[PDB]
């Protein structure tokens, strides 16, 4: 078990580790969040109590070093820093732990569900999205703008997430222009699969990044990346039936963790209609499909 | 973005386009079997690719033949129509090149776009316009190198005639509005009309009579009047 100290808490949060979350006061004796399980990605998340504009947080990876938030009231927020006296760590954390100043990751012993929303999330690939080398942390917020989205501006603060456009160069092979844009399965298994991702767990961690931005930070660019990334595997007639198996699990714990108030501005009505109702693969997301109806029919 | 009355000078601007029409690309005949069933024949069909400016009507015809042994012929159709349409631009100079295609159908956005990713500085439009260039297999010249070709071919035509020598670009494309919508509402009223009179010929280069600028403004009347009149016939009025 792992623990991310804070300094201390100087102004309302409300805070989320992973899909939890919990609501701190101006000036609370809060020193941080322990017992954090070891082997998966995390992110630590803010809320500020007087400007809900503004969800920010931090991806990390505790094997990754000794991280530590501590608030900034020059620039303002809640800011992830790496430790690198693991003496002084420890010492801070025991102190810590023992005046019982911090929230334990409350983690239920049945409970599978971070495990299944970031099953192919690597803290590697986050920082190849999240352009930031000196930090082993990655910083992501509402309002960051996607590669794609600014090429229709900072590109420091931008999401380098993977390009997908059906209807390009790399899309399309010269006459081969209705075959490849009704069956997308050359673009998902050479280009994508074979050339970029190399493989679909690469894909389906980019694809799980891609959602959980788009939950917890409601970036709009993020969510488009996930129904592009959904849409290219239904919209293709050839795809291996490991993914399509995966696939069904992946969507099924998302649409589950959705919170059900967001599904209206979460979820692309024609994506999902296609996907599940006329696409290659409509048959092939039996608890997608099960889950969607029963928990948003309205949008189908 | 769309075509619409609101913009509709600008196709005689001098920025080249061209209206692409598929209404006429597959064309079927129904019929019962020896079963009792129902079948389709298919006949042979056009892309109809008009410069509204010119006049200038690259005719593409659709020989019954691309069509055997294919499935799901409707959206075949339009990818064709697509296909076809971006080797004719590709055929010609760059400085014939247009600037803008604009298809009367909204389901050949997608198609043409794909055909022509590699031209992203050809803008691909639609139109609210209800344009009634599907009545083109009513002139009977056109209708007539459609039913006789026995391969793929590209025919070309001026369907404006030599109208631009008298009257504007604008004008002209008014005229041939004004005649495909005619023919499109009541065909044979519509050809009754234009070939009343014997004396007034269509040239052996030409796809509609010779008539004086008098007399095409009483033909021009008449095909208002036979508008107006079938649409009473039609919801009584
Ligand atoms: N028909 C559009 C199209 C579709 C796919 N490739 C195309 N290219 C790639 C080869 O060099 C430029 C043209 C063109």
């Amino acid at each position: 078990m792992n623990t991310v100290p804070f300094t201390s808490a100087p102004i309302e949060v409300t805070i989320g580790i992973d899909q939890y979350s919990f609501n701190v006061k101006e000036n609370q004796p809060f020193h941080g969040i322990k017992d954090i399980p070891i082997g998966h990605v995390h992110v630590i998340h803010f809320q500020h109590a007087d400007n809900s504009s503004m969800r920010y947080g931090y991806w990390f990876d505790c094997r990754m070093g000794n991280f530590y938030i501590q608030y900034d009231p020059k620039d303002g927020l809640y800011k992830m820093m790496e430790e690198r006296d693991g003496a002084k760590f420890e010492n801070i954390v025991h102190n810590f732990k023992e005046r019982q100043m911090m929230v334990s990751y409350p983690k239920i012993d049945e409970d599978d569900t971070w495990y299944n929303l970031t099953e192919f999330v690597q803290m590697d690939k986050i920082r190849k999205i999240v352009r930031k080398d000196e930090n082993q942390f990655s910083y992501v917020d509402s309002s960051m703008t996607t590669v794609q989205e600014n090429e229709l501006s900072d590109p420091a603060h931008s999401l380098n997430y993977t390009v997908i456009n059906f209807k390009s160069r790399e899309a399309i092979r010269p006459g081969h222009e209705m075959e490849d844009f009704l069956d997308k399965s050359y673009y998902l298994n050479t280009v994508m699969l074979q050339g970029i991702f190399k493989n679909s767990s690469n894909y389906f961690g980019e694809l799980q990044f891609a959602f959980l931005n788009a939950m917890f930070f409601g970036n709009y660019g993020s969510s488009l990346q996930w129904h592009a990334m959904i849409e290219l595997i239904c919209s293709s007639a050839t795809v291996p039936k490991h993914m399509l198996d995966k696939l069904d699990e992946i969507l099924y714990y998302q649409i589950k963790t959705l919170p059900e108030q967001y599904s209206d501005i979460l979820l692309n009505e024609r994506v999902w209609n296609i996907c599940l109702y006329s696409s290659f693969q409509k048959n092939s997301l039996h608890n997608t499909e099960k889950i969607m109806e029963n928990k948003y029919p309205e949008l189908l | 973005g769309a075509m619409n009355s609101s913009n509709y000078a600008e196709l005689f601007n001098n920025d080249i386009k061209l209206f692409v029409d598929d209404t006429n690309v597959y064309r079927v005949t129904v019929h019962k079997t020896f079963e009792g069933n129902v079948a389709t024949k298919a006949i042979n069909g056009c892309i109809f690719t008009l410069n509204p400016k010119t006049g200038h009507l690259f005719l593409k015809i659709i020989h019954t033949s691309v069509w055997a042994g294919q499935k799901r012929l409707s959206q075949l159709a339009k990818w064709k129509t697509a296909e076809e349409v971006s080797a004719l631009v590709r055929s010609l100079p760059k400085e014939e090149q247009p600037k803008q295609i604009i298809v009367t159908r909204k389901a050949m956005l997608d198609p043409l776009e794909v055909h022509m990713l590699d031209f992203p500085n050809i803008a691909i439009r639609p139109t609210e316009l209800r344009l009634p260039f599907s009545a083109a297999m009513s002139i009977d010249k056109l209708s007539d190198v459609v039913m006789k070709a026995t391969e793929p071919q590209m025919v070309l035509f001026n369907i404006y005639d030599d109208w631009l020598d008298r009257i504007s670009s604008y004008t002209a494309f008014s005229r041939l509005t004004l005649l495909l919508r005619a023919l499109k509402t009541n065909e044979e009223s519509a050809k009754m009309i234009l070939l009343s009179d014997p004396t007034i010929t269509i040239k052996s280069y030409h796809l509609w009579p010779s008539f004086t600028d008098e007399q095409w403004i009483t033909i021009e009347s008449q095909m208002r009047d036979l508008i107006l009149t079938e649409y009473g016939r039609k919801y009584n009025v």
